[PDB]
RNA sequence: GGAAUACUGCCAGCUGGGACUGAGGACUGCGACGUAAGUCAAGGAUGCUGGCAUAAUGGUUAUAUGCCGCCCGUCUUGAAACACGGACCAAGGAGUCUAACGUCUAUGCGAGUGUUUGGGUGUAAAACCCAUACGCGUAGGUUGGGGCCUCGCAAGAGGUGCACAAUCGACCGUGAGUAAGAGCAUAGCUGUUGGGAGUUCCUGCCGAAGUAGAGUUAAGGUGCCGGAAUACACGCUCAUCAGAGGCGCUCAAGCGUGUUACCUAUACUCUACCGUCAGGGUUGAUAUGAUGCCCUGACGAGUAGGCAGGCGUGGAGGUCAGUGACGAAGCCUAGACCGUAAGGUCGGGUCGAACGGCCUCUAGUGCAGAUCUUGGUG
């Protein structure tokens, strides 16, 4: 109370305007292949692990298979792919949003191949990079 | 044409870009009626004003703290 | 009588008004808290009513009451705000009590705001002495 | 019709702003029907003489009512006895002011009027006849 | 009371129709009580005995609308008017969707939005109505009171059609081929599509 | 300050109308007639 | 919000002349921050004593670049004056890198000969740090420049020429063009 | 016999993708759910993440290179063009004061009202005051009825009754009636009659016979200029009169007849904004002129006609203890700011001695064209 207030100081309105938890696109589960559209890494395909409490979709390359790192995407900037890897081996509980402010990833990733290897030409995919080539429409385009 | 919808907001209305409207001032006397109103109102220096009298103007002027439209004008060009 | 005072005022000239740009008007009045003619404003309309104005390095305070209309050489009492913000500020509210919140909220801006240009033109004129 | 006074009189208005806060912060009809009253041009205020006002008070259980006129009241001397009582106008003449005076009544302006009665309680407006 | 009372009104209609099939007999609807009336044309060129009318339905602007309770008065007023507006026999969902979405309550003549039902109740308790549902009742049946709660709803203003008028051309009559006239239960398509 | 579409906006829905409520619950829109 | 007292102000100064702290400088040099920004614009700091803004406006000027290159003493290079490779130097650079606007605010608020001294020569003492900048040794060189050009006062563009000079006759190099 | 599907209709049935809007600024209300406490999508957007500057970029100016246009007026579409006309420069350039009656508004007085017909007085036409006359004025019954009183929480029960009306009558002298009058004077605006007697500063408003975003849509249109299918389906027609803004078109880009899709307006819906109107709130005083502030709603085309509000130009009174050689007034200013605009403020230039702002009353806004005239030039 050291200055007497200059002017006026005019309060905000009370907000009624709670934050919720976000409701995925139906297409994103736990073990499903994903590519890249910017950053780093665009068109680089991925594994998705978990969604985390601040909508950052986590991933891993594994960074074995193709040398992409554990990282946090936004799910907007991504394309979700029909085909699908069992996510059970791996336990993925203690990496969070907090922590991210290699052990860890090689323990992910032993789980991760382990279920890799059953697929056939499965690692050969995540390796490659994604392209658009000439004539390719997105809309017809299955992915 | 010019016709009444074009009218602008009256909170928006008689604001400069820098958001002060601007005041006419003669000589300190008037200037300080300003004192306060700072954050609404810039000060503008009459055209008639003789060089003399605009230093001390200025001077004035930024004692109150007041923001002034024109200074640099007959004491310097443009 | 005041309030036909305040109507000749308003509806006829009152020559410390300026009409600016805007459509706002400013009494020019040196007493005057509030540099905008209104009925709250003019020192002229109104009998009760108070002001911070600066006298040399004093901040001091005037006061204008109903009882000293007549006589108006002696009617602006004269009473000096102590150099601590706070006790200025104190003394202000004290004097201003039971007084309608308009004059005191004013009153209290205008000494803050003169404390500061006395601060500032202290701060243009800082010289080698002391 | 209309939504103030036509004039420029500084009285006028006093009482027009004072009659139309009544009328807005009280349930009695009475302010809201002198408010309108008041915005009346001169011909839609025809003079109530003396004599209008001792027919009104001789109505029956009116006697001790408080007389209303908005507008000017004018002496009659046709009239010899006059009952006491205290009308409320805008102006009298000066034969209407004697008249009342001497007879024991008394006037007021419109403002001591809402300070008696704010409600209007106990009052009797009455209009002049405008012919022409 | 009144959701029981229309179901077990419209099962009764249809009941009477099979009965009536089945014993043989025609069966004969009662002639409806309620129509919805829609402004058609601009102001301009149209003749004072139309003129005239037109305020009297409530209607002052293109595409506004408004009920009409159906009397041997009121038919001849709609039959002068027939090339400037489009009417027919509203159903309870349009009547609805109308008072839930664009109804409007006259409240000393502006306009009032039915956001709450005290607002309703506050004007329209005098007539033993409380609630915009106890309104719709009143509109949808001939009611004691409907001449005051349909008043009491201000001229609706609708949006023009989203799907489209239908015919290329709409100023000729509708068995001619047009917009306006009296279209009966097919008001229902058209209000929807404009509300 | 602003109209809310009781049709896009369940809680003033239901504040206009508290019988929406439980008609929602019993389905009476879906409600099967009987075949008889 | 702390509250300037001439007790406060009396102990800053009390504690700057023996073992400083980079504590007490950062709070000085917000006071002082306060203090110039008064009429032109969160603040920790409240003023209300003439004589505690006085006082802190003195020892400021006149002392803070005294503390300054007490903790991190420049050498002397081939004429020019320079800094040494340090934490510590880095610390107290960004310090003057949070005093040196408000020298520009009292540079282009100068109304007289004497405070134009005084600014320009706690300016001179707090060049070495703010040569590192250019938003501030751009805006330094412009404003008294503006001062040199728009004082009526001779001697006031005699003490802005002849900073000019000793300080661009030292280092050549970021001021000169 | 068993049904299914199609169509129509309803759902206060779910779930997905888009686009525009984020208006409001302590709380109050209707609500919803919560054992409860509290929470919320319930009377207008908040939260999370990342970066946040010698940058992002923005302005001015100059050459060279080529493309198009290219005497002037009018005309023209949407626009150059095109269709129609053109001795040359400078000017000047189509009538006046005043009266009678009447409506409305404001002020003063009031059965009155007006003075000035004269005189006194006078820092002297004045201002202040007296008479002196005449002008124009004066010479009930009942029902309803705004209002006020009682009872009533309220609806009502009544009681009483302004103006005025309704009929009912008395008297005076069958109405202008009386039975309890209003006029006079001044000023403003303004209707008509008159005495010789082309357009119209800007904005807004009312009315015979609006700005911006989103969506929808009428009239129309979907070869390109140009935004939309060179889409479909029929019947035709290419005629030496084929047939329709420009270029162009001929199994049409020509017709008539139907189908959808699509483009979009001063039209309709929602929002925000600006104006006019209307209804409101607000004083043992407002955090800014109760002619203020605030809330809510409706409308904005409008021809004939009518009304208001602003900008600018002079005259006078008052005022800003206004402005001025350290540069007043006047003029210019493809500069900056403001206002929807008429314009205003500032900067600069020019100018070189005085003038401006503001309240009031009083005068008073820019163009067109003809007869031609004169000088001057062919
Ligand atoms: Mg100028
Ligand atoms: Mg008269
Ligand atoms: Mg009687
Ligand atoms: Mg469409
Ligand atoms: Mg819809
Ligand atoms: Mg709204
Ligand atoms: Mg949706
Ligand atoms: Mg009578
Ligand atoms: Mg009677
Ligand atoms: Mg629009
Ligand atoms: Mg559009
Ligand atoms: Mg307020
Ligand atoms: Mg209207
Ligand atoms: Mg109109
Ligand atoms: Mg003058
Ligand atoms: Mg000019
Ligand atoms: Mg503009
Ligand atoms: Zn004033």
């Amino acid at each position: 109370p050291k200055w007497y207030p200059s002017e006026d100081v005019a309060a905000l309105k009370k907000t009624r305007k709670a934050a919720r938890p976000q409701k995925l696109r139906a297409s994103l589960v736990p073990g499903t292949v994903l590519i890249l559209l910017a950053g780093r890494f665009r068109g680089k395909r991925v594994v998705y692990l978990k969604h985390l409490e601040d909508n950052t979709l986590l991933i891993s390359g594994p960074f074995k298979v193709n040398g992409v790192p554990l990282r946090r995407v936004n799910a907007r900037y991504v394309i979700a792919t029909s085909t699908k890897v069992s996510v059970e081996g791996v336990n993925v509980e203690k990496f969070n949003v907090e922590y991210f402010a290699v052990e860890d990833q090689k323990v992910v990733d032993k789980a991760l191949i382990a279920e890799i290897k059953k697929t056939p030409l499965l690692k050969q995919y995540l390796s490659a990079s994604f392209s658009l080539k000439n004539g390719d429409k997105p809309h017809m385009l299955k992915f | 044409q010019p016709k009444i919808g074009y009218g602008s907001n009256k909170k928006t209305k008689f604001l400069s870009p820098s958001g002060h409207k601007t005041f006419l001032v003669a000589n300190v006397k008037d200037l300080e009626t300003l004192t306060m109103h700072t954050k609404t109102y810039a000060a503008e220096i009459a055209h008639n004003i003789s060089a003399k009298n605009r230093v001390v103007i200025l001077a004035r002027a930024k004692a109150l703290g007041i923001k002034v439209t024109n200074p640099k004008g007959r004491l310097a060009l443009e | 009588s005041d309030e036909i005072v305040w109507q000749v005022i308003n509806q006829s000239f009152c020559s410390h008004r300026i009409k600016a740009p805007n459509g706002q008007n400013f009494c020019r009045n040196e007493y005057n808290v509030t540099g905008l003619c209104t009925r709250q404003s003019c020192p002229l309309a109104n009998s009760k009513y108070a002001t911070v104005k600066c006298d040399n390095g004093k901040l001091y305070l005037y006061m204008k009451t109903p009882e000293r209309a007549h006589t108006p050489a002696k009617l602006w009492e004269r009473i000096k705000l102590s150099k601590n913000y706070t006790k200025a500020l104190q003394q202000i509210d004290e004097h201003l009590l039971h007084w309608s919140k308009f004059f005191r909220h004013k009153c209290k801006q205008r000494f803050t705001k003169l404390t500061q240009v006395m601060i500032t033109e202290r701060r243009l004129a800082l010289r080698e002495e002391e | 019709h209309r939504t103030a006074p036509k004039s420029d009189n500084v009285y006028l208005k006093l009482l027009v702003k004072l009659y139309t806060f009544l009328a807005r912060r009280t349930d009695a009809p009475f302010n809201k029907v002198v408010l309108k009253a008041l915005f009346l041009s001169k011909i839609n205020r025809p003079p109530v003489s003396v004599s209008r006002i001792a027919r009104a008070l001789k109505q029956e259980g009116a006697a001790n009512k408080t007389v209303v006129v908005v507008g000017t009241v004018t002496d009659d001397a046709r009239i010899f006895e006059f009952p006491k009582t205290t009308v409320a106008a805008l102006r009298f003449t000066a034969g209407a002011r004697a008249k009342i005076v001497k007879a024991g009544g008394e006037c007021i302006t419109l403002d001591q009027l809402a300070v008696r009665a704010p409600k209007g309680q106990n009052t009797l407006i009455l209009r002049g006849p405008r012919n022409s | 009371a009144y959701q029981k009372e229309y179901e077990t009104a419209e099962r009764n209609i249809i009941q009477a129709k099979r009965d009536a099939k089945a014993a043989g007999s025609y069966y004969v609807e009662a002639q409806h009580k309620l129509v919805f009336v829609v402004r058609i044309k601009g102001i301009n060129k149209i003749p004072p005995k139309p003129r005239k009318v037109l305020q009297l339905l409530r209607l002052t602007r293109i595409n506004s609308g408004t009920f009409v309770k159906v009397t041997k008065a009121t038919l001849e007023l709609l039959k002068l008017i027939e090339p400037y507006v489009a009417y027919g026999y509203p159903s309870y969902s349009t009547i609805r969707q109308l008072v839930y979405k664009r109804g409007f309550g006259k409240i000393n003549k502006q306009r009032v939005p039915l956001s709450d039902n005290a607002i309703i109740e506050a004007n329209l308790g005098k007539y033993g109505i409380l609630s915009i549902d106890d309104l719709i009742h009143e509109i949808i049946t001939v009611g004691p009171h409907f001449k005051q709660a349909n008043n009491f709803l201000w001229p609706f203003k609708l949006s023009n059609p989203s799907g489209g008028w239908g015919v290329p051309r709409k100023f000729k009559h509708f068995i001619q081929g047009g917009s306006f006239g009296n279209r009966e239960e097919f008001i229902n398509k058209l209000v929807k599509s404009m509300n | 300050v602003l109209k809310k579409n009781p049709l896009k906006n369940k809680q003033v829905l239901l504040r206009l109308n508290p019988y929406a409520k439980v008609f929602a619950a019993e389905k009476l829109g879906s409600k099967k007639a009987e075949k008889t | 919000k702390i509250e300037l007292s001439l007790k406060l102000v009396r102990k800053w100064k009390k504690q700057l002349h023996d073992s400083p702290s980079l504590k007490l400088l950062r709070n000085i040099i917000s006071a002082f921050k306060v203090a110039v920004n008064l009429n032109k614009e969160d603040y920790k700091y409240a003023i209300t004593d003439e004589k505690a803004f006085h006082e802190l406006m003195f020892m400021v000027l006149k002392d803070v670049p005294q503390a300054i290159q007490k903790m991190a003493p420049y050498k002397i290079v081939k004429g020019a004056r320079t800094l040494p490779n340090g934490g510590n130097v880095s610390r107290v650079s960004s310090i003057v890198k949070s005093h040196a606007g408000s020298l520009l605010i009292l540079l282009n608020d100068i109304t007289n000969t004497e405070t134009a001294a005084l600014v320009l020569h706690s300016v001179n003492e707090l060049m070495p740090y703010l040569l590192s900048y250019r938003r501030i040794l751009k805006e330094l060189i412009k404003s008294i420049v503006g001062v040199w050009s728009t004082t009526r006062e001779l001697e006031t563009q005699i003490a802005s020429f002849a900073f000019l000079i000793n300080t661009t006759k030292e280092f050549k190099k970021s001021m000169l063009e």
